[PDB]
């Protein structure tokens, strides 16, 4: 929903608001690291140790438990008041920028289980905004972020 | 008689640890003021030694095995020495100022799947565990890991030292030395994750920071 | 309930319509200092769901800088945005256009681009609505056109042909006449006229026959010796104030959104 | 100083914009009969420098005999200045011309005589901008232009080719139609939308190609047999009353001062 | 009936900009409390964001000579670009931050003797000087030096920009383009020292740090 | 937290310095006849860990029939080792 609104503007600021919600058993244990690193939709990330992520803003989610999902509101941090819908140019733009940084997912602690149950967990991502704001009207079907 | 304006020879300015004495001065000039954005660019905190100092960060990580016997150290780590390095942003003040005198905030948490049985124990001692009785750690400022209970645990401390603060570039001795050891051996059933992985954070707290300084070591 | 039903646990609004404004504005810190409560919850449960996010401490956004709110819906398709095109080849003929919200029908031969993916937000459409009509190409040709309600007779859709019409009956349902040289484009509203309630974009054949319709405009020329120019027409549409939109609905997933790709 | 600064002497403003009026009138002698100490200076130092300048004895000017001052920037870039100009030479076809305060591009392929001139008078502008285009030539030949804000896709600039944009994308943007015959000029604002604070003329390479952008237009022409007379278009700028204007520069130097030599 | 206290399952806790959810949590263990020096062990404000960002720090050094011509540029700095550079003490704020605004002092200092003669100007012009009359310079924020009279200058701007903030890891383009160029020839008489050295002080003000990150390029 | 960080649950003095006295002395019963709640706890959270400790039912010790208190510090290491 989020993208499909937004998709129709040039520009958009705001809080983004990504929720995990996870699909375990009462009997699996973990920890996931979540990390958002400020910056633009295109910064070479693979270079950070889990340590070196916690100096930017973070935060962590304990799997087992009676709760399911962790909210992550990503405040808005950019050197500019809005950013731009470049996903219509040809090309790139040092500049013009999208995003405002990108979010990590780290394994915090490994997923200890007995042998029963599942050999992992998945996880399900949802995305919606707060004290959201678009303006600039425009056309365009926003295809996939194949990451 | 009409006094002529002629300017003003000697005079001092400066800011912070900085300053100048000029003699063949004059005055400064200025351009607009400071503006408040009606439309913030970007709504956090503005940078501020609490901002970017007392927060929290990774310190180290190891892993606690079925293997580890009773008392086995699972880790053994100078907090502070840890934290002054390039990897966390606190570094960026410690790096410039020469001694520092604080608190601390240890979390440490870890993830034990309920079919895995045993515990730990995590205290903050200072300077070094000298010759104590591994029995009494509880002494000191500690928490308790029971995988059927808790899987995480919190300790709060000041500063505690001999000297009236902690000098960076080169210690004298570790201001604190965060011992985990293995409360109760980690037994499991034939089948379940021989281990568990285990984390530590840690941050400063009431941050004086004291003599800015161009060194490095 | 009245409807003699019971529970024990509470039953709240999901969803709520038109929950925050769209500019930023203010309706000290937005959250802070105090303990992000609202980082975590049990999104199955309708309730906590709605427990307001957040994660770090933030300060207060401020004012935007301009005036009016791009994302209430009245001002957004207040920009008459568009809809189809079609050119004549022969004299004394007509056009027939059906305006439907159906997301079968792909363009040209249905709703392209924003209008496509405007009317599949909601479930239910019904109130007047702004058309707009460009003229481009030749000159000193009579034309003539007439807005037909859903259920009556009409000469056939998405098809140039000699009208089959009494000229009676296409003036009767309210009709303008107008000139290529003296214009060259007509505002003009269109009403709701319908025997529904209203209608829908998302629907299933039978239904995506019926109650998928606004209504139908047809254009009719006249005087254009093919010795001249040729004649396109183009056709745009803008919701009015008296629109109205009922239930939200999940947007139609990219790959159906379609554009009739042109120039 | 906040910032924790110390001093013994004092700071004041330098060069403080809009001093005095433009018109003679009053705000006796200016000076006279007394001693002129504003005479004798120490230009180095800021305080003494803003002592008022003067030599001998002056009476007060009086009134102007105009009613407005023609050193208000918004009444006197109030008069639409010149752009750019281009023609057309074959049908269906588009031209799609950026609006860049860059000194670095050089007319026609950028920024001329007066307007040149005065978005490099200062460092920051923003704001709308009222847009007026004059058409020569040609007629009965149907057209359209859209309004493209920066870091979005567009035809490629400064030429004429023929549009690659989906009908839809383009009229999204908000855009409008005419035709030589009923018009011959059209007189549209220019909105303020960019994700950047400000646009700047004077700039280095990389950033004179994000930040040096108001914004784009684009201009498509139809049914122009070439058998027909030339398409020219020419367009002119007037800035508004909710523009504004941030930090004087030095101006260009004359060199650099460029115009589009025609007629 | 008696109810009898068992954990609190769920909570959550953090500092600054970091948080944590967990799930079989437990209490916080503290000891003791912050403590005042009754007898200080050092006197220096304690660091603060303004301590080690907005103070004083010198940037670039260069010679005036003889030989330099008319309006030949002695010095162009990227004065933003300059501070962020380990050299300094402020970088360790920067460093971690990934965008800043701020206003900015800048005091520009030599020493001629009386017995040369001649003069510069020091302007700060934003993002370039493009093809500005360098005859028209004084309308940037300046300070002008005339051996006969100063031998310092001091300017003190704002955040003047066209986005609301400047990115250091990777800019865009520089804030501040600090010229200093010769104002009027610096001739001498015979056996008079042929130059004069230079130097420039920069500092921040009204420092606006925003978002931690890790990078450093 | 005047460090800037928050929490949602307590944070409680932990083994904290001079508790009770060292000399028998009342400074009834000492618990009984009603329900010992501090039987039962989960020593790992510092809160609980500190409710008070009681088993079954006592009454008050008394008084010492000497003046000092042995455990003073103070007073003890007051003998010169
Ligand atoms: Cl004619
Ligand atoms: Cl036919
Ligand atoms: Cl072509």
């Amino acid at each position: 929903a989020l993208a499909s609104i937004c998709q129709m503007f040039c520009f958009w600021r705001g809080d983004l608001v990504f929720d995990f919600q996870v699909f375990p058993t009462k009997y699996h244990s973990g920890r996931l690291l979540f990390c958002f690193v400020p910056g633009n939709e295109l910064i070479d990330v693979t270079g950070i140790t889990l340590k070196q992520a916690t100096t930017a803003p973070c935060a962590v989610m304990d799997i087992a438990g009676v709760q399911s999902t962790l909210r992550f509101r990503v405040p808005w941090i950019s050197d500019t008041p809005y950013r731009v819908n470049r996903y219509t140019k040809e090309a790139h733009q040092k500049g013009e920028y999208t995003a405002i940084g990108k979010l990590i997912v780290y394994c915090y602690n490994r997923l200890t289980s007995p042998s029963n149950v599942a050999h992992h967990v998945r996880v399900n991502v949802y995305l919606s905004a707060i004290n959201l704001e678009c303006f600039a009207p425009l056309y365009h079907a926003m295809d996939v972020t194949t990451q | 008689e009409q006094m002529i304006q002629s300017v003003d020879r000697t005079a001092v300015t400066g800011a912070s640890y900085f300053t100048s004495v000029d003699q063949s001065s004059v005055h400064t000039a200025e351009v607009g003021s400071h503006q408040i954005e009606p439309l913030k660019t970007s709504v956090d905190k503005p940078g501020s030694k609490k901002t970017q100092g007392e927060k929290f960060f990774l310190i180290h990580s190891a892993r606690w095995l079925t293997t580890h016997a009773l008392f086995h150290e699972v880790a053994k780590l100078d907090v502070v020495k840890l934290l002054y390095n390039e990897q966390f942003a606190v570094q960026g003040l410690l790096r410039y100022h020469t001694y520092a005198r604080f608190g601390i905030e240890i979390q440490v948490q870890i993830n034990p799947t309920p079919f895995q049985q045993g515990g730990l124990i995590c205290a903050m001692v200072p300077g070094d565990q000298s010759y104590g009785s591994i029995a009494s750690l509880t002494v000191y400022p500690h928490g308790l890991l029971n995988c059927n209970i808790n899987n995480v645990v919190r300790i709060k401390v000041p500063f505690i030292y001999t000297r009236g603060a902690y000098h960076f570039k080169d210690p004298q001795y570790p201001v604190w030395e965060l011992t985990i050891r293995v409360w109760s051996e980690l037994n499991i059933g034939t089948g379940t994750s021989a281990y568990t992985s285990l984390n530590v954070l840690a941050r400063f707290t009431d941050l004086e920071l004291h003599g800015l300084t161009p060194l490095s070591t | 309930d009245d409807s003699g039903g019971f529970s024990t646990t509470v039953s709240t609004e999901q969803n709520v319509p038109d929950p925050q404004v769209g500019i930023t504005t203010m309706r000290m810190d937005v959250s802070g200092v105090q303990a992000p409560v609202g980082a975590i919850t049990t999104i199955e449960d309708p309730v906590l769901a709605k427990k307001v996010p957040e994660t770090f401490p933030e300060l207060k956004p401020g004012e935007s800088r301009h005036t009016s709110d791009h994302m209430s819906i009245y001002k957004f398709m207040g920009r008459s945005h568009f809809l189809c095109t079609f050119t004549f080849n022969s004299n004394n003929k007509e056009y027939t256009f059906p305006i439907t919200l159906s997301s079968t029908s792909n363009p040209p031969h249905g709703l392209p681009s924003t209008l496509r993916w405007f009317f599949n937000l909601f479930q239910l459409y019904r109130g007047p609505l702004d058309l707009t009509i460009i003229i481009t190409g030749a000159t000193d040709v009579d034309g003539m056109a007439w807005f037909t309600p859903v259920g009556l007779a009409v000469d056939t859709p998405w098809v140039e042909k000699e009208s089959a019409l009494q000229i009676d009956y296409k003036t009767a349902l309210g009709a303008v006449r107008f000139n290529t040289r003296r214009t060259g484009n007509i505002q003009i509203r269109l009403p709701w006229y319908s025997y529904l309630y209203a209608v829908s974009g998302a629907l299933d054949g039978l239904g995506d026959k019926t109650d998928s319709t606004f209504g139908l405009v047809s254009i009719q020329i006249a005087n254009y010796n093919h010795s001249d120019e040729y004649l396109s027409f183009s056709c745009y549409l803008s919701v009015t104030e008296q629109s109205e939109f009922y239930f939200p609905r999940a947007p139609l997933n990219s790959n159906a959104m379609l554009s009739t790709e042109s120039m």
